RNA sequence: UGACUGCUCCCUAGCAUGCUACUACCG
RNA sequence: GCGGUAGUAGCAUGCUAGGGAGCAG
């Protein structure tokens, strides 16, 4: 094992690597949206007359 | 979430969780970081903590991979993995690492505490984004340092310009004066609405109120803080000198009132920046306004460390310059306001390190430059990338106020990082047009630091004076009150009524709300004071100490008068020097 | 700007159904159960039908977050369900949250408060706002 | 998905670090990457780790995952090397032929063209090759012109000049109008609107073409296109008839061309000929003879411009009928007597610009040095003729190489058909010299022209010789010398009868300081053909190999009906020309 | 510009489990 | 001669996940 069970970290490692990628993507994403709606409603409301 | 490591500029996702700042750290690196301190704790997208419910263990090294969480060995599944190990640190992208050999550097800068001079030795003589976070650090603790402090209720209220007015419990006290304005705000049933801006001084409570306002009670005062966030820009860029002065426009005509200042320009659109030696009123705020006529077509950007201080900078404004092409941005503070308002795009614009909004313009000029460190001076850069560069003002003019230095008070020469420039590269411009002070003071703050390089203005009309004395002085919270000077002050004062039509200097400001009322004399603010002056001022250093008769802090006192000033030097620490008239002490 | 009809309701129901023994809820938030709810929403269908159809929908109101306003739906007026007031509403905010700026950016409030009025004479529904030019 | 260059099988693959990306084939495609950096490759997706943020790109650094592509760093347990075999992993992997010596493509590939042996490389290569060269040279160079600065004109002054700045960090474009720019306007967002104009020697001289008066922040960039991929060859296999069979032989003839007729009967016995096109020859009145010979030909009148074919329409109308001419302008101001905007025509003249793709009946080409391959093959991809020809000279002038670099191309290999007249022979000629006399034609005869071009006329003694030094300083982009200005007037003194002329020069901005002497006009030397007079002054005020090279300003000194100034401060090739000396005041 | 459900087929991956064979160690 | 564990491959079933599609209200 000391070539066949830890190898079989280097798959878990590369798993939660991959992982925690996709969540650093998915809480960029959610900042990109919330300055998105904010700023639709900033834009909005200057029209209200 | 993710960005470039400091120590690396690689591109991370780890932050030392310990660490006040939290700067972005590199894998390699930021294991060496954590390997020399206590800075033990690392936040990557998610804290490294053991999340077996309920847990104690922070520390990283003592932490393993379980899966889709991170565990002690109190608490590591069978199949684990620790995450401190290889020399790198477990986080994304763990291939990208270059680390830096020595980088006790940024541990040091981590580890600083800020105590001593060293320590700011440390936030100078560092590299550049331990600069940045050096100055950061700086503030950050010390906003956090203000408020370990009470809450100023106002409990009772007697009489205008005096409180009744206790603290919260358990901590010690802010100190006297203005540097550490208040900003308290009163409630209703519920929470917290405005009052405004003051500070309370020797009374009995003595509060003065910039703006108007009657208190009740309950009234509660703090120094409200705010979120510093980090700084991009360097201090100061790479800057170089051009080979013409191209793209700069040269104009034909010129006024000779400021003869001391053209040949001051025109290698300055030449060349990217010059701080210039400014000494006390050495045409420096008459300087920046004269390339405002040599070179009319500059978007040129006046900044200093107040509309206290860029104040002095619009006082020739609209007197020099016609009027709509000057503005001022001041954000949602009383003081200057002859200008338009809220108007960047702007031919003119004047502002302080507070609130101008970045954009790019033509030449920037910066009033302030010693008093002013290293964040704000990657402020207005930050703010703005311009044509071309200059500072006003001189290290041989004030530090800041340093909450937090407590051995030694650090040099006049490594107050930044262009502070260090004009004494290792030497002093890009220099005005010695000495339109104030005469041949009574100037050379001997010249034979002082001043390379024996400002002349004489005019006669010596003795009337800047000496008298070599002692007094007698005891303490009390944060002031020092003497009044065996300050009963020479009247003695001073008496022999001639012509005397007392002068401004009292004083560093324990105190010892004035104690002398304020033994003459009507006005008060002086030793710091606060450049830009402002009488030629007759009466002075009482009312202490020799380090606090006190150091090189260049009342420095800015004596070169006060026009004519006039008085030195009851009770130090013997510059006193063999100054060279005026003496006379027995009565 | 009148929404509440609700002593119209109970006029009418006195008028017209005195003796019905049970009692009406003009609102239905003050109903027991389904069955109450029923009951009274029965009432307020025919009742609606004599009310103007332009104060039927969401009611604004103007709130205050960080020092500026905005119009947002404090409650509804159903036809069937009569008046309803939003529990957790406030004033003055400081900054919202991921929520709260999903529950504005839903609202048809602050989205017909800013758009073009429209008469739109192809149908019969009624029209409320052209929330763009063309 | 196409066929390769170098193999012609039908292939997935696209050489990602290469400019032009050509199709490539399997093992054609890996010849390609094993000697150069072109180490990316893209298929229907580009080959490259796609494990989320990766950083290896190069092609043999991946293995086959299943749904994807790793480094090792990321390759699952089960991989497959993309880059293998011999043989590059893409579709068709089974017809690939390759070639055994591909570093010819690698070397146009890999050829950044700094040096003429980058167009030895262009020409002297195989075909497909030669259609990749010009189409890597057009691209470069259009992403040449884009390295440099914004043109700002941030104040203005007066009519004619500008206050002029650029952007950033960037060289800056050169003087004349060969880099002509064609700026836009912006208002609060976005771009609409001002022109072509180019900015010389001021203050900032600008020649706008058409009418319009700037403004501020007014800037300038020289404006590019996509430059998309070429069909046909630069010249089909052509081949000579066996009777002019399909063409019309007409009954009568004009002999004001009886050096024309039996240059056109043949021709129809023939695909193309590119004929001996001397300066003046009837070149121009050449074409137009064939027209009357044979009426009935839809002939494909085309040129380097509407400056340059503006000469095939010169007597065009004064010639043929009105309504059988046409020349199609796109959405540039230049001739418009004809129809515009008609492709079936019975003549239609354009420029290489934008006529549509058609087939017709003879084509004429004018300016064939100066245009190279690229445009060679235009015509033919326009159009799928009866038959060929190509007016002009190698024997007048090249294009202006931006990026060569070492030492001027030969006059022989400006283009594929260009060797052909010096390694075949030329197809025609004409020597029928209406235009200079005795003078000037045979010391160009002499020159480059096979002894072959006769006396016109006289030898007034007009033509002048000039044996001078004098003395240049440079500047930007130019060179100003005034001991030969101070010459300029010093010649044209003595007698007012000699300041007629347009002056000649090659540096033209050392005309913006000679037209404020003299009020003389200019003269470009290398757009000069076509355009003259019997009187021209000329300062050549240099004698590097941008100047007194063999054929430049050879179109400047047969400018002259009779009477051209040349003062040869050049020893180049001032020990041949036979003109009247005198001492130098 | 693409709704809410439900079912079904195909392809791939992962994991465990389950089944069978080959080899190895020890009792 | 047996047991056991460990390995590896083959094979199956199932569950999850990802993708492509079809029908229905
Ligand atoms: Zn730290
Ligand atoms: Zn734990
Ligand atoms: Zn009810
Ligand atoms: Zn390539
Ligand atoms: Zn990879």
């Amino acid at each position: 094992r000391d070539a066949a069970m830890q190898r079989k970290l280097e798959k878990m490692a590369d798993q939660a690597m991959t992982q925690m990628y996709k969540q650093a993507r998915s809480e960029d994403k959610r900042a990109k949206v919330t300055s998105a709606m904010q700023t639709m409603l900033f834009t909005m409301l200057r029209k209200l007359d | 979430a993710v960005g470039a490591c400091v120590l690396c500029n690689s591109q991370t996702s780890l932050r030392c969780g310990a660490c006040i700042r939290r700067p972005f750290l590199c894998c390699k690196c930021c294991y060496d970081h954590v390997i020399s301190t206590s800075h033990k704790l690392v936040l990557s997208v998610n804290p490294y903590v053991c999340n077996a419910p309920g847990c104690d263990v922070t520390d990283v090294t003592q932490l393993y991979l379980g899966g889709m969480s991170y565990y002690c060995k109190s608490h590591k599944p069978p199949i684990s993995f620790p995450l401190c190990a290889n020399g790198q640190v477990f986080g994304l992208y763990k291939n990208t690492c270059v680390g830096s050999d020595n980088v006790t550097d940024f541990n040091a800068i981590a580890t600083c505490d800020w105590t001593n001079a060293g320590d700011y030795i440390l936030a100078n003589t560092c590299t550049e984004r331990l600069k940045l976070f050096a100055a950061e650090t700086l503030k950050a603790t010390e906003e956090t340092f203000k408020l370990s402090y009470g809450i100023a209720t106002v409990r009772e209220v007697l009489s205008d310009r005096e409180l009744h007015l206790s603290w919260e419990v358990g901590k010690p006290r802010p100190p006297l004066n203005r540097n550490y304005v208040f900003t308290g705000y009163r409630v209703t049933k519920n929470s917290k609405v405005q009052i405004g801006e003051y500070t309370f001084e020797k009374g009995a409570v003595v509060y003065r109120g910039t703006t108007t306002y009657k208190l009740n009670v309950g009234d509660y005062f703090v120094l409200t803080s705010h979120t510093v966030m980090p700084l991009s820009a360097p201090t100061l860029v790479p800057q170089e000198h051009y080979v013409r002065i191209t793209g700069l426009y040269p104009t034909l005509n010129i006024s000779d009132e400021f003869s001391s200042n053209v040949a001051n320009y025109q290698k300055v659109g030449m060349q990217k920046y010059s701080t210039l030696q400014g000494p006390p009123g050495t045409g420096k705020s008459h300087f920046a306004i004269g390339l405002a006529l040599y070179y009319p077509s500059a978007r040129i950007v006046y900044t200093a460390c107040s509309h206290a201080a860029v104040d002095a900078l619009c006082e020739k404004a609209l007197k020099y310059l016609p009027i709509d092409k000057c503005s001022r941005i001041i954000p949602a503070v009383e003081c200057f306001d002859k200008f338009k308002v809220n108007s960047t795009l702007e031919q003119y614009v004047f502002c302080t390190v507070n609130a101008l909004p970045e954009t790019t313009a033509d030449i920037v000029v910066f009033d302030e430059i010693s008093m002013a460190t290293n964040y704000d001076l990657s402020v207005v850069n930050a703010r703005l990338r311009a044509k071309h560069y200059v500072y006003i003002g001189d290290p041989a003019q004030l530090p800041a106020p340093r909450t937090l230095l407590t051995k030694g008070t650090l040099e006049p020469e490594y107050f930044n990082s262009v502070c260090r420039l004009m004494k290792t590269i030497g002093p890009d411009m220099f005005l010695g047009t000495c339109r104030r002070c005469p041949a009574e003071i100037v050379d001997t703050v010249s034979a002082l630091v001043y390379d024996n390089k400002l002349k004489a203005h005019k006669d010596k009309s003795a009337q800047c004076f000496k008298m070599f004395y002692k007094g007698v002085i005891t303490h009390d919270v944060s002031s020092a009150i003497n009044r065996p000077q300050i009963g020479v002050v009247r003695e001073f004062l008496t022999r001639n009524p012509a005397w007392r039509k002068a401004v009292f200097i004083s560093p324990y400001n105190s010892q004035n709300a104690v002398a304020s009322k033994i003459l009507g004399l006005p008060t002086q603010t030793v710091d606060s004071s450049q830009g402002s002056e009488y030629d007759y001022v009466i002075f009482t250093q009312t202490t020799e100490t380090a606090h006190s008769c150091n090189v260049n802090r009342f420095n800015v006192a004596i070169t006060r008068a026009k004519v006039g000033i008085l030195c009851i030097m009770s130090d013997r620490d510059l006193y063999d020097k100054l060279q005026f008239t003496s006379l027995e002490i009565p | 700007l009148k929404y509440d009809f609700t002593e119209e309701r109970l006029k009418l129901f006195d008028r017209y159904f005195k003796y019905w023994d049970q009692t009406y809820h003009p609102n239905c938030v003050n109903c027991l159960d389904d069955r109450c709810i029923l009951h009274c929403a029965n009432f307020n269908v025919l009742f609606s039908t004599v009310f103007p159809p332009t104060s039927f929908g969401p009611l604004v109101r103007k709130i205050f977050v960080d020092g500026v306003p905005f119009v947002v739906s404090t409650g509804y007026h159903f036809r069937e369900l009569g008046v309803v007031h939003n529990q957790d509403v406030n004033l003055h905010s400081s900054r919202l949250s991921f929520k709260e700026l999903l529950v504005y950016a839903a609202d048809p409030a602050m989205h017909a408060a800013s758009g073009n009025l429209l008469l739109d004479k192809r149908t019969t529904c009624f029209s409320v706002a052209a929330l763009t030019n063309n």
